[PDB]
């Protein structure tokens, strides 16, 4: 996998050539932004399985043919598997937002995701929509202005609301 | 790196070939090569966690989900299961961190070659190999091993091998029996604190 | 064009022949020469006996009584290409069989077998094979005078499932549609309504492996759903296919036929286990990014 | 049972390496963070007794039933609210050796690990232990640093619980 | 590559769980050391050519039978000179990534897997690199933790190589 | 998996008839032959290292493309994997000149090696080259007079040119 | 294993109570004594291979039985696995320093060494000696004054003594 750093640096070594001073001056920005980075990580991991169950009950109540008799979140197991799809995919969201780059939510989470669930039958429109609703629950969390230093922090909810978006492209 | 040191064999019950008919006493295969119902793949996934984590390790905490969900999708063999139960965190807490390297290769080579040690010389040489290639190095060379495959392959749960032999009430003992840790860490454990009265 | 794998996907033979068209004041072995190239094409390299030659439809081409898209709808209306291809198969492999016919393609999209089937069990076979015939792909590509031929090579207004799914239908130089591994089993039905494609695997002679087919049930997918992670310290993963595994025997090797996912460091060791085995290795696709 | 620095160990351990400079700054945010989860397991050891006896009574208020009916796994006599208030304050010492330790290696060996259980074979309610973590986090009466680090081993271990 | 934001979410996601106090940490000190490295990069990067062709010459200083000589494996004529300037362009090209990556994944994936049959088959002897590590050792020209950072990645390849 | 033998043994079961007088003598000229097989068996496995080298440094002067930044054998992990891979071809061709039939090296080296080229990114035209370049090594050591005693060896060369010929084709 | 938080944490625990305040400031001091920690330990990690090198020259040139034909440390195999040994033991030694506590060092390398010592025909006196050489190579470089802040590193060094000594008597 990548992060911020070292997708800079794999660049630099395919092109051969040392991080320029603007690579420099972009990644001391990312530092900058890091302890806000960081806060956010922290209020989705904090704050996970109530996103997940919310979002889970949402979805749900907006969608009955999910949990109908012969659904696709019928039964226990099938239930079980999409509820931790929530928590894989807000898991692995919450790794974007950590690292800096999609990297390990491209590979390690999405990489194949959409065939599966076409294979297996799973709505991946619905999948969408409950992670739109992880987008949201965890985006009113982090910017909750409330138990922590004030600060501007639109750039980190628009990178998760971009990871969001990602993870909601790459199942339908 | 360097060679595994000699060892010689010791005369165990695998090693000759086995004039039996499977019957009773037969270790089930676990086998992911015939099309499974999700129940089947269950029951196979709790076989795997039974012959690596044995059945304590079977809470939902020491559950590998992911794992367990790629395995469920063949995106992984049942060997790279295996390897992904040995490379679990719970599994190298429980059973790596609490025992040294010659009762690890003793634990690693019970629960995924189905075979005991031949002597304290076969720990000993796969010791080192724990020692230079970490936990993931000797696990990938135990399943990498042609014992491995030729007897479980990459699409079977191992299973203890040739534990009882036909018309036998007893045979070895099991695997199962094997703790976490020996008595040196329970001394241990004694000693910093714990388990009196 | 495909200049490297030409010979490996057979493509060569095609790649250096001409489309046969047949001139407006055409000589008799030009005519014999289009009634040759139809009867290789549109019956799918079948061996046409003399019992069963359709004299009359070639007789009505030779004094252009027809023209070469006449003369193609008639050999496909006719009684010989509906016992090859038509009664005893499934409707999916029927269509199939038609656009690699007809059109020189495999079928783009589910659409494509949605509108030839309907049309089909609507109006039956014969408006079926006219509506292949009287496509507006057949007047760009073929048009009246020229012979169909497969068509490898990226064109305007193709899909680039239609490469994959090709070599799914052309099976070599050598081979005819009804000499193929699925004897009459519609190669496109997982292919289609998933919207899948799987990899091309060549014919026999240049590759190896060309023997791999999937099964109905129980395949690895095509892209590795987790990457490193169940295979611990690893960077990129790699879907392998295996033909042939025979060297253990029933118990050990339950199908012949295996593709598995494998990191990098396990790739020396995965592909010496398949040379021990004897196994024979299909194609290798990067799984992982 | 992971620590920065144990994490670090084993994961070096883990490729037989050396420590490298990213294990070095492993310990450098654990040296950065120790200062004030041992600054928040200080204060919770002070206030721990209150904690605990406060968080029993929340979890009574809210789940009445436990006090009223009849039962082993309910607190109705002195043994069920004894045993209650140990469960309380085995959260809260677990939570001050996650503060100590600096990570959840303390609960994912100690508390959580088999927890399921625990709650399924005892017939215990996982939300009775959720809403007394709730009223830790509600009055630990920690700022800043400390009340960051020592809330997220307490909603660790209400995202395992739930 | 191996830093402490992959191995964190590598170890966190292994474990198959979210990002604990222990990772955050390990984001912290990664944080509290970034701008160093980043400074130190960017030094490295000014410097970097007079640093390449001083190490050369203390190679061919301590060890002048490079010079003298032929062979293919030797600077005795002007391609040999230039191929061990861009080997050593190679390590401190590395070096500045490992400085602003945060660890030796750079040196890892890049040029510690495999040196060994790079200095057996072509017939490099590795003192030689050892001798132009030290030289960027003693001329680098950075102080505090940008020292002790570039100095680990400089001694990470001298232990790789010795 | 066949040797010179081998081949002619399965020909035979497979046609089902016993071996001709032919096909005897054919072997007999084999066994003949069998000496200077010997020899450059040890002549090339003497000289693998040198051959190795040699051929990887005329392919990367000729090819600086791979050793420049941005290329295959760039980076001391590649260009280790790149080496092993010249010495595994030289060994397989070594392991077909000894058993004198072609079916170590078709199963046991060449199978899939081109799919794997391909899948990553590998030149096989440049491992092809580096095959050419490890053929005029090998056909050069072979057929040097000094050392060993003379005597007519084109067969046994021209083999060992049709197994890197093969070798080549299989990697293009 | 344990790191010097967790050893107190298990004591408390298995005493049963939280930890007093005196405990905590001695923890603090170590977090204080850390920095001092983490220079120790990479100056170790720095000069590893130089360490395992001269302690391995100083203890073959002390004693040279082990290097005469017929002692254990004589074959190319053997020396590699003395020297990597070494190599292993340090290793452990700076993973022990890490950690502010012996229990990875005595869990992970000394526990049941000197058995398999014994078993394998290693003399543990001679690798007491080595681990003694390499005590006095690391405790030369850890109290080097050269190149960084001047401090009082009495702890730290005599925690490494320690870690060295009982690594010695492990298996002696
Ligand atoms: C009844 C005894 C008490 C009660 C029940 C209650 N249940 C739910 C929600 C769910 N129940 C299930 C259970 C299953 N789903 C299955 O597919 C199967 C196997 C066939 C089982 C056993 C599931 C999946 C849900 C959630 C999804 C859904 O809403 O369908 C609720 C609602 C919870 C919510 O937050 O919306 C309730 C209230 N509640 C009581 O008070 C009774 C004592
Ligand atoms: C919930 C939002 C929706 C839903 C989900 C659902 N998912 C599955 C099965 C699988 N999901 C995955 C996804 C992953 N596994 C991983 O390891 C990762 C990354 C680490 C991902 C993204 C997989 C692999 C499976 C199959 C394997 C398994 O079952 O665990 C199911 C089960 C489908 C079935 O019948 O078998 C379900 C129901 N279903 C819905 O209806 C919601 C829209
Ligand atoms: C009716 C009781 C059920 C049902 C049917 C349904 N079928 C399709 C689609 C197809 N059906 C076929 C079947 C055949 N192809 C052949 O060649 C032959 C014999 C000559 C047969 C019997 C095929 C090929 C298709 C694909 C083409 C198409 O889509 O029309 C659909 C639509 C598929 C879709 O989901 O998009 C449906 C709905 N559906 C039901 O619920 C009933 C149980
Ligand atoms: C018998 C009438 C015909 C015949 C058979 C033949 N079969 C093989 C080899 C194999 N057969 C299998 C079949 C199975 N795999 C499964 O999982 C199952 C059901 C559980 C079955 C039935 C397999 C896997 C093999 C290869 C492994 C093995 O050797 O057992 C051979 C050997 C071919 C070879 O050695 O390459 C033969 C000869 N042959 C005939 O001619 C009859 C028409
Ligand atoms: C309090 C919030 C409510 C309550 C609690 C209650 N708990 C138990 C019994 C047990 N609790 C545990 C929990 C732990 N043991 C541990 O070692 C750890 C980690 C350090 C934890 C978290 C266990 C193991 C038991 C059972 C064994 C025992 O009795 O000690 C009971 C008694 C249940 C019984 O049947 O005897 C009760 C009543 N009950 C309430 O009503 C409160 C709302
Ligand atoms: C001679 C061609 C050049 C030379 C040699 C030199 N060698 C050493 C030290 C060692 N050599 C070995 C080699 C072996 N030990 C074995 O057991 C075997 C297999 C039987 C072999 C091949 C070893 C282990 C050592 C080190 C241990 C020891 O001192 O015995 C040195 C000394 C290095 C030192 O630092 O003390 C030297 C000088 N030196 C030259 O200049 C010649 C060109
Ligand atoms: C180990 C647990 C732990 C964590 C996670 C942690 C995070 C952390 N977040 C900080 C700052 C901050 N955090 C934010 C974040 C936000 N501000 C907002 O108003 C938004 C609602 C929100 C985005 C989600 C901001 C703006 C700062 C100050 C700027 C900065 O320091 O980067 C700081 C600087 C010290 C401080 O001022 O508090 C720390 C240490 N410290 C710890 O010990
Ligand atoms: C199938 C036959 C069979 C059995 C039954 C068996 C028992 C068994 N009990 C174990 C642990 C244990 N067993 C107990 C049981 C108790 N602890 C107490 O205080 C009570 C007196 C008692 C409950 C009745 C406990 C608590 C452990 C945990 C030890 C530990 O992991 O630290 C372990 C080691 C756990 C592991 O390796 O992960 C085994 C093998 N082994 C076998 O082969
Ligand atoms: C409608 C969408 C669509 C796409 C995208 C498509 C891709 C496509 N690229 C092809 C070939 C090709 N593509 C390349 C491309 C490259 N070679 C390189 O070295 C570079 C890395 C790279 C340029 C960036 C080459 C060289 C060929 C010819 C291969 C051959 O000669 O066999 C072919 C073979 C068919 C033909 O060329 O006629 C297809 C189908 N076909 C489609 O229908
Ligand atoms: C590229 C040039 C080319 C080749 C090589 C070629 C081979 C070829 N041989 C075929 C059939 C056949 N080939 C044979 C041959 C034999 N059966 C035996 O028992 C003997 C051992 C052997 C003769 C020596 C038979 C019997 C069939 C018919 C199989 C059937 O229809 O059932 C078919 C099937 C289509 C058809 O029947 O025309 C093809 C395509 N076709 C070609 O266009
Ligand atoms: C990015 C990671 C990386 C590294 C480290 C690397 C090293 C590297 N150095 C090489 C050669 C070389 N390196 C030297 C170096 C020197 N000769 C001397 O006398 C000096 C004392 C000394 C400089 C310190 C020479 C002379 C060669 C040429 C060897 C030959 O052509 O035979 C080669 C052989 C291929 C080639 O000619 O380029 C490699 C792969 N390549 C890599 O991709
Ligand atoms: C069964 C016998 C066998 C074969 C056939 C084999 C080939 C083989 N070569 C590989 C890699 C490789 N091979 C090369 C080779 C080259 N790059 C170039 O630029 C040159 C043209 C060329 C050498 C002349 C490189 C650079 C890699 C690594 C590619 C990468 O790391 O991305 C790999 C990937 C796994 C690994 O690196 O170990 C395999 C399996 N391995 C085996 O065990
Ligand atoms: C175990 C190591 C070993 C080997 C390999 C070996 C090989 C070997 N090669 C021989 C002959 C020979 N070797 C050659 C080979 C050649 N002549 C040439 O001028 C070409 C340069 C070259 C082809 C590479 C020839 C022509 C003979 C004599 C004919 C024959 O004996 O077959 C002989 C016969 C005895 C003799 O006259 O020397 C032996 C024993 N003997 C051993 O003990
Ligand atoms: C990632 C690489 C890296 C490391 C390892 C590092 C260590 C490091 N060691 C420090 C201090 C120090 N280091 C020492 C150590 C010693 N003083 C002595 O005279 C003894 C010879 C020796 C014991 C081995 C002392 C005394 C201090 C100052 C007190 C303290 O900060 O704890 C400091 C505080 C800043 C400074 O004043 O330099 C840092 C950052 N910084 C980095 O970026």
């Amino acid at each position: 996998m990548f992060d911020v750093f070292t997708r800079v640096v794999s660049q630099a070594d395919a092109r051969g050539e040392y991080l320029s001073g603007s690579q420099l001056d972009a990644l001391s920005a990312t530092v900058a932004e890091g302890n806000k980075r960081i806060d956010s990580v922290n209020r989705i991991t904090g704050n996970a399985s109530a996103i997940v169950s919310n979002a889970a009950r949402a979805l749900f109540a907006e969608q009955p043919q999910l949990i109908q008799p012969g659904g696709n979140a019928y039964t226990s197991r099938r239930m079980a598997a999409c509820l931790r799809d929530m928590e894989i995919i807000l898991r692995y969201v919450t790794y974007a937002t950590f690292t800096g780059d999609a990297s390990v939510l491209e590979d390690r989470c999405l990489n194949g995701l959409r065939e599966t669930y076409v294979a297996l039958g799973v709505p991946g429109a619905s999948v969408a929509a409950g992670v739109q609703k992880m987008k949201e629950a965890a985006l009113d969390i982090v910017n909750d202005p409330n138990g922590i230093t004030r600060g501007d922090c639109s750039a980190i909810v628009a990178e998760i609301a971009g990871y969001f978006d990602r993870a909601a492209a790459a199942v339908a | 790196t360097l060679p595994l040191i000699a060892y010689a064999p010791v005369s165990q019950n695998q090693r000759v070939t086995n004039y039996e008919v499977s019957g009773d006493e037969h270790a089930r295969i676990f086998t992911t090569e015939g099309t499974l119902s999700p129940s089947a793949m269950d029951n196979l996934i709790a076989a795997a966690y039974r012959q690596v984590f044995n059945e304590q390790q079977m809470i939902q905490s020491n559950r590998q989900i992911a794992l367990e969900s790629q395995f469920k999708n063949q995106q992984i063999t049942v060997r790279d299961f295996i390897r992904g139960l040995a490379l679990s965190d719970s599994f190298r807490r429980r059973n790596f961190e609490v025992n040294n390297n010659y009762r690890f290769v003793q634990m690693c080579i019970q629960r995924l070659l189905g075979r005991d040690v031949y002597s304290e010389e076969e720990k000993i040489a796969w010791s080192i190999v724990i020692a230079t290639k970490g936990l993931p190095g000797f696990i990938n060379e135990l399943l990498n091993s042609q014992e491995y495959l030729e007897n479980f392959g990459y699409d079977t749960v191992p299973y203890q091998r040739r534990r009882i032999l036909p018309q036998r009430i007893s045979g070895e003992l099991p695997f199962a029996r094997m703790p976490r840790y020996g008595a040196d860490h329970r001394e241990k454990l004694e000693a910093i604190g714990y388990f009196r009265n | 064009a495909i200049t490297t794998a030409a010979s490996r996907l057979g493509v060569a033979p095609y790649n250096e022949s001409r489309p046969v068209e047949l001139r407006p004041d055409f000589s008799l072995d030009d005519a014999k020469m289009v009634i040759r190239a139809v009867y290789r094409q549109v019956l799918g390299n079948d061996y046409i006996m003399d019992s069963e030659r359709l004299k009359g439809a070639e007789s009505l081409l030779t004094n252009g009584s027809i023209s070469v898209r006449e003369f193609v709808r008639t050999v496909a209306k006719s009684e010989l290409y509906k016992k090859k291809f038509l009664y005893n198969n499934f409707q999916t492999r029927v269509i199939e069989l038609n656009y690699k016919h007809l059109l020189g393609r495999a079928p783009f999209s589910e659409d494509e077998v949605i509108f030839h089937l309907d049309l089909y069990e609507n109006q039956g076979f014969d408006a079926d094979i006219d509506s292949y015939i009287d496509s507006v792909e057949y007047q760009e590509n073929f048009g009246e005078n020229i012979v169909p031929y497969y068509r490898f090579n990226n064109q305007v207004g193709d899909r680039t499932v239609g490469f994959t799914r090709m070599f799914r239908l052309y099976r070599g130089y050598a081979n005819s549609d009804r000499s193929q591994l699925e004897r009459s089993s519609s190669r496109l039905a997982t292919e289609l309504g998933q919207n899948t494609v799987s990899a091309i695997v060549g014919p026999s002679g240049s590759n190896a492996g060309w023997a791999y087919r999937p099964s109905r049930a129980g395949n690895t997918p095509a892209k590795a759903l987790g990457g490193t992670v169940p295979f611990g310290q690893a960077s990129k993963l790699f879907r392998v296919e295996i033909t042939a595994i025979s060297a253990p025997g029933y118990p050990k090797v339950r199908r012949s036929n295996k593709a598995v996912i494998v990191p990098f460091e396990q790739l020396n060791q995965t592909l010496q286990q398949i040379n021990r085995l004897g196994g024979k290795v299909a194609s290798i696709t990067p799984a992982s990014l | 049972m992971k620590t920065p620095l144990t994490e670090a160990v084993s994961t070096a351990d883990s490729q037989g390496r050396f420590l490298s400079s990213t294990e070095l700054q492993i310990a450098f945010g654990r040296l950065r963070q120790a200062n004030a989860g041992l600054q928040a397991a200080k204060a919770l050891t002070d206030n721990a007794q209150s904690l605990v006896n406060g968080a029993a009574q929340a979890v009574y208020n809210k789940f009445p039933y436990t006090t009223q009916t009849q039962g082993n796994n309910f607190a109705a006599d002195q043994r069920g609210k004894d045993k209650c208030a140990r469960d309380i304050g085995y959260y809260l010492r677990i939570v001050t050796y996650c503060l100590v330790a600096g990570g959840t290696g303390p609960l994912d060996e100690y508390l959580i690990a088999g927890i399921d259980e625990i709650n399924r074979t005892f017939d215990l309610s996982p939300s009775w232990y959720v809403e007394a973590l709730k009223y830790i986090k509600a009055n630990h009466g920690l700022s800043g640093d400390a009340r960051d680090e020592a809330n997220s081993y307490l909603d660790y271990a209400i995202n395992a619980l739930s």
